[PDB]
């Protein structure tokens, strides 16, 4: 079931876009789970480093994108709302994943 | 001006030093990181520059004052 | 010619809009040009919008101006719609 | 007291404008508030420019260049154009 | 008396009549709901300005003008009810 | 020069002929995959020009459809292809010289092409100020008009409406303040599909209003997307009766039919107080 | 990966002049503040006679070669390429004289 | 106006029992809100239909709304 | 720091200014100014684009995206 | 001197936006729009100028008229 994250909204995941496909991410207790296809299962074991970016230089991007980096390549989700960028980086360091911010 | 800079003989000397050939510029780095890392210590580095040449090969020179410098 | 608004040939009342610049606080003086050159400006646009509402009214066949000939005047002119982008008309 | 209203000024250029046309209650009412908002944002704008350049007092040219900010190009050059007439008769009668 | 949930009163009709003036041919199902949480968060966000004004009067009653200014700070200016 | 639809799955260039009673595609590599298309056959004869493209045209649009390859076209396009601080001006003047020369070449033979048919075909070519994007299809694209057809050429699929086969026009999602509409073409066949236009700019409207009035094409106005499978399907049931019953006049309706208005304030042109 | 600045002389990394610019070059030169074209311009990764000074006022070897009122590091004796035209009369304008390290001009 | 009168006006008061208890609304409040808000859902569809059919659709889609919020600037 | 290069800006600025009123002064820093809030914009503007072209479903950003964003925006009518 | 904004510029604005792929049309676009967004605000600048008096464009005629269009800029002196 969804796990102890709540979004800004109050929401148990947040809308974001990986490559092409939109969709929503779910932060579990011990996986990230995007639910649109493809469907992507990520366990907090095998997550190196999680790159945050919020515009990589000037101007304020209004969406920020998500790169998790595992033993196996990189994950970007792309297009979410800045507003979450907080919830998302305290739940993950919580959850023991490295948090990097450009 | 140029003229002017030409040596005199209270000018610091200048000794040449032979070292392995290829190494002359690794001899220069660090010679150079000894100096910066003993600078403001009780004991530095008195020297005052050092150099080579790519023709000159096999040849590091060291400018000082003093051989227990050198 | 009593009245400033005659003394200029405006339609518009130049001492209410000098009562409004005074009373309103905006600065410390008003000019004597200032109403009048701004109660000019009012009239010309109250004019030029009033020309295409008569004729879009005139184009439906009515008598009467509604808010519905006035969205038409503005949103159908290129300037004036620049000018009203962010205005919502009820009923228009 | 009487309410305030552009009401008979608006009637006054509709008949000078068309004649034979009349306006409803409504389009009065949006026409008034037309008239108020373009006032706010003129007064405004010259209290801008005044308080930019250290001075206490609105003049024609601050109005001036209000409109020549607000308004596009030929509505800026017309209204221009009718408010220098305006102001040119008004200081020679 | 207490109003509950009656966010349902913008029945799939009014929506699909909205999206007809607003040219749309074919509705999904998921936009009425959509489109009336959207809805929520915009009258939230006036009327708490709008209320704002007329605590700020002293007042008890929420009057047009206090609209007026609520919209007007959002740059949603409207003419026709005052101005 | 390569053709659409192609033969095979695999782009070649070939060499079009002109013969007593047709032209003919004709590949280097195969014989095979010729293409032959009869002067009695073809209904219209376009030429498009590099104006702002990177590739020159000959269209033929086709009475009867024919089948190349495994695909039945009415649309068969010949075309060639253009593409490969001074310096690089100077570079787009070169590119201009080499799209005057294709054009130059490719309107020659498209003028011949003409002249052999003894006068069965017309050069038609688009007229680019008249006009205007929309979405017939999938993408976005400039549809021009030309002396008897509107046309769309260089994105596949291809869109070739005759003006004198339009029987009405309806100008869908029209209404107030609205940001785009849409344009439907009813055929005078009515077994014929609809032809919708999707998106055209609401600044384009008054233009497309006129272009329609000055090709003697009757329009329409609605504020709803009327559905045309529906329609066509009642009308084919009985043409009289929906004639009989008032066909597309009555619906057209643009008596504005308005006297309510709202009312009016004490018409008082006077100063008070 | 290293280059050798054409106005001052020093040898720093490639890298660390685009991140940081040239220590003692910055208060004319602006190579921070400068595109990869200006840095290229005054800086060569082509260069000869790596020097290393420790002591800038007293050594004679940096009066020789005008480094005496730089910040102490690695040096090159010649350096090649030039400044720009452009690049001579802006220092020119603020009353910098240049004297070229390429060894042609002596 | 296409919504009605009273299922909007009971929303209208919904909502604003949250901000404070037992408030009364004036003639022309109810109006004005009614009208501004079908005049922005309006604007909003023209910006849904416009994104639908850049996907070469004609069926408008919750995430061509959240689309045309995020290009608003809308939170 | 900024990616267009300082001289080609201004030139720019100074062409288009001279439309408008010969023998205009511009301070470096009305020109630094500007330089930044046009690539903030044009930064901005990008990444609208970049949103419009995934929603797509594409990579390859594209005229009509920039036409239909700034369409959406408010700037293009 | 609008030929000034080259095209690896425009790349690399792109690259700081995050856009992966570019058309060959996009470079042409972004110059109409750089353009049209340019000539606004230096027409705004100028019309401060010409009321001050000046013959001078200032970083204050620049700073009102990005507040005038909705842009406010902090850092030059706002
Ligand atoms: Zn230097």
């Amino acid at each position: 079931t969804p796990g102890s994250f709540q979004s800004q909204h109050m929401q148990p995941g947040v809308n974001c876009s990986l490559k092409a496909s939109e969709g929503q991410i779910y932060l579990l207790d011990k996986c990230l789970f995007f639910a649109t296809k493809p469907c992507v299962y990520l366990p907090y074991s095998g997550i190196i480093s999680v790159v945050t970016s919020r515009g990589t230089g000037q101007s304020t991007s209004r969406t920020f994108d998500i790169e998790v980096q595992f033993s196996g390549g990189s994950h970007t989700f792309a297009n979410i709302n800045k507003d979450e960028q907080k919830p998302i980086e305290d739940f993950l360091k919580g959850q023991g994943v490295r948090v990097k911010n450009e | 001006p140029q003229r002017l800079l030409i040596p005199t003989v209270d000018d610091p000397g200048i000794w040449g030093v032979k070292v392995r050939l290829g190494k002359e510029k690794d001899v220069v780095r660090q010679i150079l990181k000894k100096k910066l890392a003993r600078e403001g210590t009780k004991n530095p580095l008195e020297i005052y520059s050092a150099f080579q040449r790519d023709s000159f090969k096999g040849h590091v020179y060291i400018e000082a004052r003093k051989a227990e410098a050198i | 010619a009593k009245t400033r608004s005659s003394r200029a040939g405006l339609q518009f009342p130049v001492g209410r809009v000098h009562r409004l610049l005074r009373k309103g606080n905006y600065s410390e003086r008003v000019g004597a040009g200032a109403p009048v050159y701004l109660a000019a400006v009012l009239e010309y646009l109250t004019a030029e919008i009033l020309e295409l509402a008569g004729n879009a009214a005139r184009d439906n066949k009515k008598t009467r101006i509604i808010p519905r000939h006035l969205q038409l005047a503005i949103r159908n002119d290129e300037e004036l719609n620049k000018l009203l982008g962010r205005v919502t008309i009820a009923q228009g | 007291s009487r309410k305030e209203s552009y009401s008979i000024y608006v009637y006054k250029v509709l008949k000078q404008v068309h004649p034979d046309t009349g306006i409803s209650s409504k389009a009065m009412g949006i026409m008034n508030s037309f008239v108020n908002d373009i006032f706010e944002r003129i007064a405004g704008e010259a209290s801008r420019l005044a308080h930019y350049n250290k001075r206490s007092t609105i003049t024609s040219r601050e109005i001036q260049t209000a409109v020549r900010l607000l308004l596009p190009g030929e509505l800026a050059k017309h209204a221009v154009s009718e408010g220098t007439k305006a102001v040119t008769c008004y200081t020679s009668a | 008396k207490v109003l509950r949930d009656n966010i349902q009163g913008i029945t799939k009709p009014a929506i699909r009549r909205l999206a007809r003036r607003g040219g749309v041919k074919r509705i999904s199902g998921l936009i009425y709901e959509e489109t009336r949480g959207v809805l929520k968060v915009f009258l939230e966000n006036v009327i708490r300005d709008a209320v704002t004004y007329t605590e700020h009067a002293k007042r008890k009653t929420v009057t047009a003008m206090d609209v007026v200014y609520a919209l007007k700070r959002q740059g949603r200016t409207l003419y026709g009810f005052g101005g | 020069v390569f053709v659409r639809p192609a033969p095979d799955s695999k782009r070649v260039t070939g060499t079009l002929f002109i013969h007593q009673n047709g032209i003919r595609y004709q590949s280097p590599v195969r014989s095979d995959h010729r293409v032959d298309i009869l002067f009695s056959n073809i209904k219209h004869l376009f030429f498009q020009p590099c104006k702002e493209e990177l590739m020159v045209i000959i269209h033929c649009h086709l009475k009867t459809p024919l089948m190349i390859g495994k695909k039945k076209t009415f649309d068969v396009q010949f075309y060639r292809e253009v593409s490969d601080d001074e310096d690089e001006l100077e570079q787009e003047q070169e590119e201009r010289r080499r799209k005057a020369l294709l054009d130059k070449e490719f309107r020659r033979f498209a003028e011949e092409i003409s002249e052999a048919s003894n006068g069965l075909l017309d050069l038609e070519t688009p007229f680019r100020e008249l006009g205007f994007t929309g979405v017939p299809f999938r993408s976005s694209v400039l549809c021009l008009p030309t002396r008897d057809c509107l046309i769309q050429l260089i994105d596949t699929p291809f869109l070739v409406v005759t003006l004198e086969e339009i029987e009405v026009a309806h100008l869908e999602r029209v209404q107030f303040g609205l940001k785009n509409f849409d344009l439907v073409f009813v055929f005078k066949d009515f077994s014929k599909p609809v032809v919708h236009i999707n998106t055209i700019p609401i600044e384009m409207l008054e233009f497309v209003k006129q272009w329609l009035t000055d090709v003697d094409i009757p329009y329409s106005e609605g504020a709803v997307n009327l559905n045309w499978g529906t329609i066509m399907k009642t009308i084919q049931a009985d043409p009289y009766e929906f004639f009989e019953n008032g066909g597309w006049s009555x619906x057209x309706x643009x008596x504005x039919x308005x006297x309510x208005x709202x009312x009016x304030x004490x018409x008082x042109x006077x100063x008070x107080x | 990966r290293e280059r050798a600045c054409m106005l001052c002389g020093i040898v720093l990394p490639g890298r660390v002049f685009m991140q940081n610019g040239c220590p003692n070059c910055d208060s004319v030169l602006n190579l921070r503040d400068s595109d990869q074209a200006t840095v290229n311009e005054c800086t060569s990764s082509s260069f000869e006679g790596l020097v290393a000074v420790g002591d800038n006022e007293h050594s004679w070897v940096a009066k020789w070669l005008r480094v005496d009122r730089f910040q102490p590091g690695l040096y090159a004796v010649r350096v090649d390429g030039r400044l720009p035209s452009d690049i001579v009369a802006a220092l020119e304008q603020y009353g910098v004289y240049y004297r070229p390290r390429d060894g042609s001009v002596i | 106006l296409l919504i009605r009168k009273l299922p909007f006006q009971r929303l209208v008061r919904e909502i604003a029992q949250d901000f404070k208890t037992d408030l009364r609304f004036q003639s022309a409040a109810i109006g004005a809100l009614q009208e501004a808000s079908e005049a922005y859902l309006v604007g909003l569809f023209e910006d849904t239909n416009l994104c639908a059919i850049h996907a070469k659709r004609v069926t408008i889609m919750p995430k061509d709304i959240q689309l045309a919020r995020r290009i608003r600037g809308e939170r």
